[PDB]
């Protein structure tokens, strides 16, 4: 066969160890899921530093904890604007997922609270910024560089999927690179805890699996398709399906045809044909061996999965080095108290 | 070329969810 006895026993034991870790992982998650933490800081504990972002539901601000001097990225959400945009369940669910998950490649919620007007999510601050900007700047990542990021995503999805969480918004825009060069997944606004199938049309056009486009029910296998899009974009510099309007992107997505740059290795193309697989009965991540089809693929043969999880692998790139930010009113009356009881 | 097509797509910037 492909493996003699020693390699087969080693792989078997590693896979058994993953099950054991995931089982304890679920247990820790479910406790926090069933009893979420609330109100663990207040606004005047922080100095406003800089508005890093602004959006439909609120703003992101770099803040500095007055006591400890630590910096954080504080998502401020206008409760009334959340209500008017019909985003109550998404907001509640995002915070509830973030306070329950624990994984070295997932951005951590350090505090959360609310006041009369707003909801606040105080996150770990990642000054390196988004993968998107590094990728567009450098152009494309070499395959060993792309692979180091991909391995972290594979592990994170293996973790989330074991919790029955589908992530649904993978893209370089949502992947931050921390000061050791490792990935922080951000923005759980479209994540859903569901065991079976779900139907919501959501995600980013370039990254949508065909069965989302085709109005089928779908499951966690859409995240493995999105992994294929991500690996392709990291290694090519552009995504596998693009056009100037979304509708023409969807036509390419469902067509079952993808083309590769001539510098893609054959191992990479094989992996991507198995991830970017329209037929759900053939898509890696979705078969009887689950995620092991991906972890065991030839393109990941040099990947030490434990060393990656333990963050012992030297990153291929370290963003240039606290608080570097280069590369709000509170009503006397409480608004929307009932809607946000759980926050 | 594919890269030139990508540039011409107008979708080289940060992409919004639908």
């Amino acid at each position: 066969g492909h493996m003699g006895n020693a390699a087969a026993a080693k792989k078997g034991s590693e896979q058994e160890s993953v099950k054991e870790f995931l089982a304890k992982a679920k247990e820790e998650f479910l406790k926090k899921w069933e009893s979420p933490s609330q109100n663990t800081a207040q606004l005047d504990h922080f100095d406003r530093i800089k508005t890093l972002g602004t959006g439909s539901f609120g703003r992101v601000m770099l803040v500095k904890h007055k006591e400890t001097g630590n910096h954080y990225a504080m998502k401020i959400l206008d409760k009334q604007k959340v209500v008017k945009l019909k985003q109550i369940e998404h907001t509640l669910n995002e915070k509830r997922i973030l306070q329950a998950v624990n994984f070295p490649f997932l951005v951590k919620l350090e505090f959360s609270f609310k006041d009369n007007s707003n909801l606040y999510m105080v996150m770990e601050y990642v000054p390196g910024g988004e993968m998107f900007s590094h990728l567009r700047r450098i152009g494309r990542f070499s395959e060993p560089h792309a692979r180091f990021y991909a391995a972290q995503i594979v592990l994170t999805f293996e973790y989330l999927h074991s919790l029955d969480l589908i992530y649904r918004d993978l893209k370089p825009e949502n992947l931050l690179i921390d000061q050791q060069g490792y990935i922080q997944v951000t923005d759980f606004g479209f994540a859903k805890r569901v065991k079976g199938r779900t139907w919501t049309l959501c995600g980013t056009p370039e990254y949508l699996a065909p069965e989302i486009i085709l109005s089928k029910g779908y499951n966690k296998a859409v995240d493995w398709w999105a992994l294929g899009v991500l690996i392709y974009e990291m290694a090519a510099g552009y995504p596998p399906f693009f056009a100037d309007q979304p509708i023409q992107i969807y036509e390419k997505i469902v067509s079952g045809k993808v083309r590769f740059p001539s510098h893609f290795s054959s191992d990479l193309k094989d992996l991507l044909r198995n991830l970017l697989q329209v037929d759900l009965t053939k898509r890696f991540g979705n078969l009887k061996n689950g995620v092991n089809d991906i972890k065991n693929h030839k393109w990941f043969a040099t990947t030490d999965w434990i060393a990656i999880y333990q963050r012992k692998v030297e990153a291929p790139f370290i963003p240039k080095f606290p608080g570097d930010t280069s590369n709000i009113r509170v009503s006397i009356n409480e608004k929307c108290g009932k809607e946000f009881t759980e926050f | 070329t594919t890269y030139a097509d990508f540039i011409a797509s107008g979708r080289t910037g940060r992409r919004n969810a639908i």
